[PDB]
C-alpha cells in the first residue's frame, strides 16, 4: 500500500528552526508537495521538490531525496505566524495525490519579563459563574487540565498586542461551584514557584 | 508542408500460384492523416479489405497497412489505389511479381 | 536485452472532416500499438492483448479521465498556434514523448512538438530549455520556461518515471517483444540481383551486397523493412550486375546477432 | 478575482436530509476537487472532474454524487446524509490535470455535522466577565474574559467589538473548543477569548466592549419538537463598559 508519514505535532520556539519530515513509499514519483493549512482556514500551496536538492523560498526551504523516499520542510526564524499544520503530499505513477496527516507546529513566544500570576476576573451579573485568569508566565509552564468535572480550565493562549510589542500567555478557569477560587483552580498544574496570587 | 504518401504493394509470403496468400498495401510517409486506400483485382475495388489502424512515424508521418487474403493466379492482376490532398488524381501501384 | 523504446503520440486536427476525430493519442512499445484514445471514444483502451491481460480496469478509468482533460488542453494549444500563425483552415498539432533503455543499460528521454507535420519546439532535458523554431515558437517557449518546476518534473518523468513504465510493459510482453523469428533469405535476377528476406522478428535487419568482399553503399538500392501482417517483416537489397567484368556478389544479412552470406556462383 | 468560492461554510444535518455543497472558481482553472478532512488521515478524495464535461470517483465517493455543471462549478451532492459524513469539506482547483507541477488552489471548507436527531443542537450562552483590579495595579494592562459555553455543534465564530467596530490586535480566542463532557461524544462545548487593553484605556468611561458569537444551527424548514426554543442560527452576545 501507498504510505506518507509525518510527525502528529511539533513544539518550537519563537526565532528557532524547525525541520518537518515526511517520509513515502508510493507506487511511482511525479513530486512531493508541502502545503501550509491554518487552523480553521484553507491549505495553501508552500512548495514542490521532484528532483534531488534544497529549493528556498523566504525563511522557508524544501528538501527532497528521491533515493530515501524523504523530505523536510525547514522554517528559519520561526515567527507566532507560522503556528500551523503542515501538510506534505506526493504525486504517484498515475498522478494521484497521496496526503499525510499533517503536523501541527506549536510555537513557543519568547517572554522577555515573566510576571506569572492568577487574577480574579470581576463577576457578571448575568453568570453565576467564577472566572480566574493565570497569565504573563514563560513558555515552558504547561497548563493541565481540571480533574474536578465542574471545573473548566482551558489551555494556553498567546495574545499580542501590537502597539506595545508585548505578548503574553494566559489559560482561564471558572465554575458555578461553591468552593471554587482562584488560589486552587490550578492546582492540577505545575505553576511557577513566584506566581502572584493577589489577596481577596 | 505536405508529404504524400509512399506506396509499396507486396505478398504477405513469396507468392506461388494456387496457395492461399495475403496480399498488403503499406502506405507510409503522408501528412496530413486524411487518405482513402484500396485494393484492386483486375481494377475492381476488393471487399474484404481490412486496415490496422492510423499509425506514427516519429518524423511526424502517418503509416497504414492494408491486406487482404487471396490466392494468386497467373491472370489475376492486383493494385493498390490511394487518395491523398497531395495527389491530383488517385495514384494506382500494381503488384509486381 | 536488445534495445527498447516507448512513446506516446498525440494528434490535434483544427478543423477535420466529420465523422474524423479532432483528437487522437496513441501508445507504442518499439513498432507495437499498446493503446489508444480519441475524441470520438472517448476511452482509453488496449492495442495489444498483453496490456489488457496486465493492466486493471482502474487504470484504463484512470486515463481515460487524464486523457479527456489532456484533449481539452490540446485544443486550446493549437487555437493558440493557429491564432498566432494567424493560419485559416485545418492544421495539425502534434506531441511525441517517450524514452529508451539500451542494450548497455543506457537511456535516453525525448519530448517534442510539431505543427502541420514539423518541428515546433523539442525539449532540452539536460539544459532544462525549450528549443523553438521560429518566433510563434519562440513565444510559447518563454512561457514554458518560465514554469521551471514543470521543466524539472518533465526531466524526471523521462528519465526515472518512463524507464520504469517501458521495464513494466517490457515483462506484460515479454513473449512477443523479447523473442526472435530468424530470417529465411534468398537471392535471385530480374540485370539485377535481389537479396529478399522474410520471416523474421524483431524488425530491425541489415541487408547489403558486397563485391568481391568490398561494400560500396552507392551502388546499392536498399528496400524498406516492411510488416507481412502476421507480426513478421519482410525487407530487401539489390545491386546490377557489371556485364563487362566478372565478379564475385554477396548478400551479407544480419540480423539478431547472427550473421549471413550467400554467395551468388 | 475571488479564486475558489465554496459554500455554506457550515451545516447541521438530519441523518436522511439531501443536501448540496457548491463551488465555484474564477481562475479559468479545468480540474477540480472534493476533499474531506478529518482529524488523524490526510485529505481524503471524493471526486474529481479532471475537465470541463467528465468527472469520476476519489477515494471515498460512496453516498455522495457531483455534477460539474460548467468550467467554473463543480458541486458535491450528500442524497442521503449520514453521521459519517459528519467532516469538513474543501473544493480545490488546478490549471491543468493532476498530470504535471501544478499546485492546487483550496476554498474556505464546509463544515459538516450530521446528527441522529437535532435535540442535541445548542446555542452558546455568552458572558463578558470585566478585568481584575490587581491586574491593572500590578501590570498597568487589563484582560476581559469573554465565556461562550454549552453551545452544539462546534459552529461558532467569536469576535471583539470596541466602541461599535471589530477588534483583532490584542485578542485571543481559544484555537480549539474544550468539551464540557469530554467523556461523551455529543458533549457540548465551551470556548474562552481574551481581549487585553491598556490600563489606561479601560480606564476610559466612554469605552464599551462587546464579546459577539455568531451560531450556525438550525433553519426554518429543520422540524423542532423539544419543549427548549428552537436552536436556530443566531447571534449571542455580552457587553462591559469602562471604568473611571
Ligand atoms: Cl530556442
Ligand atoms: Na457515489
Amino acid at each position: 500500500g501507498q504510505n506518507i508519514d509525518q510527525p502528529t505535532e511539533m513544539t518550537a520556539t519563537e526565532g528557532a528552526i524547525v525541520q518537518i519530515n515526511c517520509t513515502y513509499q508510493t507506487s511511482g514519483f511525479n513530486g512531493l508537495f508541502w502545503y501550509q493549512q491554518h487552523a480553521g482556514e484553507a491549505p495553501t500551496f508552500l512548495s514542490y521538490n521532484v528532483l534531488d536538492g534544497l529549493e528556498e523560498k523566504g525563511r522557508f526551504s524544501s528538501f527532497l531525496s528521491r533515493s530515501k523516499g524523504y523530505s523536510y520542510l525547514l522554517l528559519k526564524e520561526l515567527q507566532m505566524k507560522d503556528s500551523a499544520s503542515y501538510l506534505c503530499a506526493v504525486k504517484d505513477s498515475n498522478y494521484q495525490l497521496i496526503w499525510g496527516a499533517g503536523t501541527k507546529l506549536i510555537i513557543k513566544p519568547d517572554i522577555q519579563n515573566p510576571d506569572p500570576a492568577v487574577y480574579q476576573l470581576r463577576d457578571s451579573k448575568s453568570s453565576d459563574k467564577s472566572v480566574c485568569l493565570f497569565t504573563d508566565f514563560d513558555s515552558q509552564t504547561n497548563v493541565s487540565q481540571s480533574k474536578d468535572s465542574d471545573v473548566y480550565i482551558t489551555d494556553k493562549c498567546v495574545l499580542d498586542m501590537r502597539s506595545m510589542d508585548f505578548k503574553s500567555n494566559s489559560a482561564v478557569a471558572w465554575s458555578n461551584k461553591s468552593d471554587f477560587a482562584c488560589a486552587n483552580a490550578f492546582n492540577n498544574s505545575i505553576i511557577p514557584e513566584d506566581t502572584f496570587f493577589p489577596s481577596p | 508542408i505536405q508529404r504524400t504518401p509512399k506506396i509499396q504493394v507486396y505478398s504477405r509470403h513469396p507468392a506461388e500460384n494456387g496457395k492461399s496468400n495475403f496480399l498488403n498495401c503499406y502506405v507510409s510517409g503522408f501528412h496530413p492523416s486524411d487518405i482513402e486506400v484500396d485494393l484492386l483485382k483486375n481494377g475492381e475495388r476488393i471487399e474484404k479489405v481490412e486496415h490496422s489502424d492510423l499509425s506514427f512515424s516519429k518524423d511526424w508521418s502517418f503509416y497504414l497497412l492494408y491486406y487482404t487474403e487471396f490466392t494468386p493466379t497467373e491472370k489475376d492482376e492486383y493494385a493498390c489505389r490511394v487518395n491523398h490532398v497531395t495527389l491530383s488524381q488517385p495514384k494506382i501501384v500494381k503488384w509486381d511479381r | 536485452m536488445r534495445t527498447h523504446s516507448l512513446r506516446y503520440f498525440r494528434l490535434g486536427v483544427s478543423d477535420p472532416i466529420h465523422g474524423v476525430p479532432e483528437f487522437i493519442s496513441v501508445g507504442y512499445v518499439d513498432s507495437h500499438p499498446i493503446t489508444t484514445y480519441d475524441s470520438v471514444t472517448r476511452q482509453k483502451e488496449p492495442r495489444a492483448p498483453w496490456m489488457a491481460e496486465n493492466l486493471a480496469p482502474d487504470h484504463w478509468e484512470r486515463y481515460t479521465q487524464l486523457l479527456r482533460g489532456w484533449q481539452q488542453m490540446f485544443k486550446v494549444e493549437l487555437k493558440r498556434l493557429q491564432r498566432h500563425y494567424n493560419h485559416s483552415g485545418s492544421h495539425t498539432y502534434q506531441r511525441m514523448i517517450g524514452c529508451e533503455l539500451l542494450e548497455d543499460g543506457s537511456t535516453t528521454g525525448f519530448l517534442q512538438y510539431a505543427y502541420d507535420g514539423q518541428d515546433f519546439l523539442i525539449f532540452n532535458k539536460d539544459t532544462l530549455s525549450w528549443l523553438a523554431v521560429d518566433n510563434v515558437a519562440h513565444t510559447i517557449k518563454q512561457a514554458w520556461e518560465a514554469n521551471q518546476h514543470e521543466l524539472l518534473y518533465q526531466k524526471n518523468w523521462l528519465e526515472e518515471e518512463c524507464i520504469a513504465w517501458l521495464k513494466r510493459f517490457l515483462e506484460y510482453g515479454k513473449d512477443t517483444l523479447q523473442r526472435t523469428e530468424p530470417p529465411l533469405v534468398r537471392v535471385n535476377r530480374k540485370t539485377a540481383l535481389f537479396c529478399k528476406a522474410h520471416g523474421f522478428y524483431p524488425p530491425e535487419i541489415y541487408m547489403t551486397w558486397m563485391k568481391n568482399g568490398e561494400e560500396i553503399v552507392q551502388e546499392i538500392d536498399y528496400g524498406d523493412i516492411l510488416p507481412s501482417g502476421d507480426g513478421t517483416y519482410q525487407a530487401w537489397a539489390s545491386i546490377e550486375l557489371d556485364p563487362q567484368s566478372s565478379n564475385l556478389y554477396s548478400c551479407h544479412v544480419e540480423h539478431s546477432g547472427v550473421h549471413m552470406v550467400l554467395q551468388v556462383p | 478575482n475571488a479564486g475558489v468560492t465554496q459554500t455554506p461554510k457550515f451545516q447541521v444535518l438530519k441523518t436522511g436530509q439531501s443536501m448540496t455543497l457548491q463551488c465555484a472558481q474564477d481562475m479559468n482553472h479545468n480540474s477540480m476537487y472534493w476533499y474531506r478532512q478529518d482529524p488523524g488521515m490526510g485529505l481524503r478524495l471524493i471526486y474529481y472532474s479532471a475537465s470541463e464535461g467528465t468527472t469520476d470517483k476519489g477515494e471515498v465517493p460512496n453516498g455522495y454524487n457531483v455534477s460539474r455543471l460548467n468550467k467554473r462549478e463543480f458541486s458535491l451532492r450528500l442524497e442521503s446524509a449520514a453521521p459519517s459524513q459528519t467532516s469538513v469539506y474543501f473544493c480545490a482547483s488546478s490549471v491543468w490535470t493532476g498530470e504535471g507541477s501544478g499546485e492546487l488552489f483550496f476554498g474556505e471548507g464546509s463544515r459538516l455535522t450530521v446528527l441522529e436527531d437535532l435535540k442535541n443542537v445548542f446555542p452558546p450562552e455568552v458572558a463578558v466577565f470585566e478585568p481584575s483590579e490587581a491586574e491593572i495595579s500590578h501590570t498597568q494592562k487589563a484582560t476581559l474574559v469573554c465565556l461562550a459555553t454549552g453551545f452544539y455543534p462546534d459552529h461558532v465564530e467569536l469576535s471583539w467589538w470596541v466602541n461599535g467596530k471589530e477588534v483583532h490586535s490584542g485578542v485571543c480566542t481559544d484555537p480549539q473548543p474544550l468539551k464540557e463532557q469530554p467523556a461523551l461524544n455529543d458533549s457540548r462545548y465551551a470556548l474562552s477569548s481574551r481581549l487585553r487593553v491598556s490600563a489606561t484605556f479601560w480606564q476610559n468611561p466612554r469605552n464599551h466592549f462587546r464579546c459577539q458569537v455568531q451560531f450556525y444551527g438550525l433553519s426554518e424548514n429543520d422540524e423542532w419538537t423539544q419543549d427548549r426554543a428552537k436552536p436556530v442560527t443566531q447571534i449571542v452576545s455580552a457587553e462591559a463598559w469602562g471604568r473611571a
